């Protein structure tokens, strides 16, 4: 059998001296029948008065449940599972894929015999005045906290030299599947296949016959997975006449599942239908546009569309475009544009910011992810040149930069709109702003402002001032705030005020911006 | 095994492992599993809860570096630094890390020098494994090995006296003033006489460090021709700040020649008042304020400001304001530059105060956690977190 996990209770804490609920008799008689068996079998220990400790069992033909929250909030922690799963991209292609399924796997693995004492319950006996049996987990108690890390944990020591000796075949444990994998002709497949159920049947293990098991396509958490190929699970929009705030919800919902694969899936004009809802279940008319959204989606959705397995041998290249402002679609492939995976990006960092800026972030989500997915960083392609972005790049008070990248002349092409003059321009008019401004040129405008905070009145002489102004300006605040800001060059913000600002800016011949206390 | 634990109260530190490169992740397989055959560690069972993140940093040998910050700041304190040392001419650093994989570890605190070698797309679970042997990295590694290695250098130590050696951490640095050529002589005899003893690779390219050299990058003022009123409001705006520093700088003379809103190109001739006043404020910058002294008992921060160009500025204090140092440092790439900056830094903060400082550096979270290791070389890690640069204080340490 395999070695032992050593587990122990939380420091200081003690065993679990629980109450057993009453028993009816039909269901007493049920529990002997179970555990006999189990007995019989070696996963349980009749003990006796010695041992304390009680965890409630009860009854659900009839099944044994065990309640261990109490244990399990007296167990010490696990490094636990996972709660990272592949993700299809990172799939390598294979002929052939069987998942076995390790029946009762917790039941076949055995418990650290210092801790059994503490996995003790008691099935009540039928008649008043005589005492019931008293028993202990010599295994892997279903339902217990520590089942699943030391299942896993002892399933891989166990995989270990089977691994090693068929390198030819690859090995994902998940839960109670086993998912063994290969390029071998099916029939030298389904022999292995056949080995390995003798391996883990060397050591307690029990999985299912060539006649149960389970071969693609796999429908595992929201996806499609062939041999060759994945995708996500078949995904239909209603066609209601009436959207409730949360139909729109979940429609968004799985429509943002769908842009992992599915290219340019956009919802914008559904999102902005939650606006204001007052209820989940207020409903709202769809909108021209939403309607647009919707219809469109619609299609996408109809063509079945395929993400291929990453290629090993082959680079990764993840291309970005700009789908709308603060929009942006990449795609990740090897072979021409031959997705293996795609994506969308929102994400807006800052209540300001620009296109450059926003583009450099997507570089980095992408390339995070792709590090998680493939191990490796792709060579990307980006709407932008090289001098424009070393141009916002050395300009920029924060530091980064973008892995290897080739300029891709696929409008749009990401931009810098306006850049303010280095150096006071001469002959251009100068004003001092404050709600007002006032020039050296002798003119000057007060504006009571309503409702304003100190610092979007600040903005508000700034944008004041470039209105009146021509095509060159200069400008001088106190506002190191107004400074920041429009010293960051941003091309969108969620203010009005300052979009107003970009645009004055934008238009501009000249545009010189200067702090003074 | 000097039995070592944890500070009262204190549980293991349980560090997420940030994602690497397939690359990263070989090399450490590699490497860990020579470790394991040679027993300085062993794999560990599901009943560990605890983790400290690995690197593999890189000679065309890769070297594992463990991010043990978190288990240093729970392991309890143990019970010098040469002011000298920071004089000598040349200092030389060497990684001796490696004297420790030859001391047993407290088979109770091994559970806590767990780590993880991740996976690529979560596709295994990780190889984990502890320590049996004191970790490079550790703050208890030192103090533990401190014994055998006073010994260990007593002799060279009484044999080449006119030497300084100072360790810190996995460093040992030495210190002296002979010629360059003699220097580099010395330090090879040390090596083969840490050698004698037990099992030392250069550190910096096997290249020297100059403290003696090192210097305060002063605050300067725009000395120009002719004065504009954008130049002059820009002066103020520079003088009236480090005021908060230098209490004895006066702008009353220079913001007289401000008064009425003029053009910002019109040129402003000084009056021989507001002149003798920036002439008066250039000689109080001419040094470090006084009264500024070294608290051995508070952070010590340490703040970048990207300059543009390859060009970064730095100061190191304790109390805003009060700086101990100031700097500047010169080339590549933005990550690449300020990595080598933040070492540069703390190989100072150790030789001049033998404690690393606290970075706030001007980068994003994500892009630093993605490539620092790819240009990182020293054995140790400091304390850093993340900031926003405000636009003005770039704007006062500048250049020359
Ligand atoms: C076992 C190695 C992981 C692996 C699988 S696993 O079955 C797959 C692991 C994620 C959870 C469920 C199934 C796989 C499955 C199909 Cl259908 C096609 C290509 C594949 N290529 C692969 O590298």
């Amino acid at each position: 059998p395999i070695e032992t996990v050593p587990v122990k209770l939380k420091p200081g804490m003690d065993g679990p001296k629980v109450k057993q609920w009453p028993l009816t008799e039909e269901k007493i008689k049920a529990l002997v029948e179970i555990c006999t068996e189990m007995e019989k079998e070696g996963k349980i220990s009749k003990i006796g008065p010695e041992n304390p400790y009680n965890t409630p069992v009860f009854a659900i033909k009839w099944r044994k449940l065990v309640d261990f929250r109490e244990l399990n909030k007296r167990t010490q922690d696990f490094w636990e599972v996972q709660l990272g799963i592949p993700h299809p991209a990172g799939l390598k292609k294979k002929k052939s894929v069987t998942v076995l399924d390790v029946g009762d796997a917790y039941f076949s693995v055995p418990l650290d015999e210092d801790f059994r004492k503490y996995t003790a319950f008691t099935i009540p006996s039928i008649n008043n005045e005589t005492p019931g049996i008293r028993y202990q987990y010599n295994v892997l108690p279903q339902g217990w906290k520590g089942s699943p890390a030391i299942f896993q944990s002892s399933m891989t020591k166990i995989l270990e030299p089977f691994r090693k000796q068929n390198p030819d075949i690859v090995i994902y444990q998940y839960m109670d599947d086993l998912y063994v994998g290969s390029d071998l002709e099916i029939g030298q497949h389904r022999t292995k296949i056949e080995e390995l159920r003798q391996h883990l049947l060397r050591w307690g293990l029990t999985t299912p016959d060539k006649k149960h098991q389970k071969e693609p396509p796999f429908l595992w958490m929201g996806y499609e997975l062939h041999p060759d190929k994945w995708t996500v699970q078949p995904i239909v929009l209603p066609e209601k006449d009436s959207w409730t705030v949360n139909d729109i919800q979940k429609l968004v919902g799985k429509l943002n599942w769908a842009s992992q694969i599915y290219p340019g899936i956009k919802v914008r004009q559904l999102c902005k239908l939650l606006r204001g809802t007052k209820a989940l279940t207020e409903v709202i008319p769809l909108t021209e546009e939403a309607e647009l959204e919707l219809a469109e989606n619609r299609e996408i959705l109809k063509e079945p569309v395929h993400g291929v397995y990453y290629d090993p041998s082959k680079d990764l290249i993840a291309e970005i475009q700009k789908q709308g402002q603060g929009q942006w679609t990449y795609q990740i492939y090897q072979e021409p544009f031959k997705n293996l995976k795609t994506g969308k990006y929102a994400r807006m960092r800052g209540a300001h910011t620009n296109d450059v800026k926003q583009l450099t972030e997507a570089v980095q989500k992408i390339t995070t992810e792709s590090i998680v997915i493939w191990g490796k960083t792709p060579k990307f392609k980006l709407p932008i040149q090289k001098e424009t972005w070393e141009t916002w790049w050395t300009e920029y008070w924060q530091a980064t930069w973008i892995p290897e990248w080739e300029f891709v002349n696929t409008p749009p092409l990401v931009k810098l709109w306006y850049q303010l003059e280095k150096e006071p321009i001469v002959g251009a008019e100068t004003f001092y702003v404050d709600a007002g401004y006032v020039t050296n040129r002798g003119r000057q405008k007060v504006v009571t402002l309503t409702d304003t905070t100190n610092q979007k009145t600040e903005l508000q002489a700034i944008y004041l001032a470039l209105q009146d102004s021509g095509l060159e300006v200069n400008i001088v605040t106190d506002s190191q705030y107004a400074l920041g800001i429009i010293q960051a060059q941003p091309d969108q913000s969620e203010s009005e005020l300052v979009n107003q600002i970009i645009e004055q800016l934008i238009k501009k011949e000249k545009v010189y911006l200067a702090w003074v206390p | 095994t000097v039995p070592v634990k944890l500070k009262p109260g204190m549980d293991g530190p349980k560090v997420k492992q940030w994602p690497l490169t397939e690359e990263k992740i070989k090399a450490l397989v590699e490497i860990c599993t020579e470790m394991e055959k040679e027993g300085k560690i062993s794999k560990i069972g599901p009943e560990n809860p605890y983790n400290t993140p690995v690197f593999a940093i890189k000679s065309t040998k890769w070297r594992k570096l463990v991010d043990f910050r978190e288990l240093n700041k729970r392991t309890q304190d143990f019970w010098p630094h040469p002011a000298g040392l920071k004089k000598k001419k040349s200092v030389t650093v060497l990684d001796v890390g490696d004297a420790y994989f030859s001391v047993p570890l407290d088979e109770d605190f091994r559970k806590y020098t767990a780590f993880t070698i991740p996976s690529i797309n979560n596709e295994t679970p990780g190889i984990r494994y502890q320590y049996n042997v004191l970790p490079q990295g550790w703050k208890g590694s030192p103090a533990i090995f401190q014994s055998s290695m006073t010994k260990i250098l007593e002799p060279f130590r009484k044999q080449n006296p006119d030497i300084v050696i100072y360790q810190y951490m996995d460093d040992l640095y030495v210190g002296s003033d002979l010629e360059i050529g003699q220097h580099r002589t010395k330090i090879e005899e040390l090596r083969q006489h840490l050698l004698r003893w037990g099992l030392p690779p250069f550190l910096w390219m096997g290249y020297e460090l100059h403290p003696d050299k090192w210097t305060v990058q002063p605050i300067v003022l725009p000395e120009k021709d002719s004065w504009t009123v954008n130049d002059i409001q820009k002066l103020v705006g520079k003088l009236n700040w480090a005021s908060q520093i230098y209490p004895g700088i006066k702008v009353r003379q220079l913001c007289k020649l401000l008064r009425g809103t003029k053009a910002l190109t019109e040129v402003i001739p000084l009056t021989e008042e507001a002149e003798l006043e920036l002439a008066e404020n250039r000689e109080i910058l001419k040094e470090p304020v006084h009264g500024v002294y070294y608290d051995p008992s508070k952070d010590l921060i340490a703040e970048i400001q990207k300059q543009g160009q390859g060009q970064w500025t730095y100061q190191i204090y304790q109390e805003p304001f009060k700086n101990l140092k100031t700097g500047k440092y010169a080339r590549t790439n933005d990550v690449k530059q300020l990595t080598e900056a933040v070492q540069k830094i703390t190989t100072e903060s150790i030789v001049i105060w033998g404690k690393t400082p606290k970075f706030k550096l001007p980068i994003q979270k994500e892009t630093w956690e993605t490539w620092w290791t790819e240009y990182w070389q020293a054995t140790w890690i400091p304390e850093w977190e993340f900031v926003n640069t405000p636009p003005l204080v770039k704007l006062w340490y500048q250049l020359e």
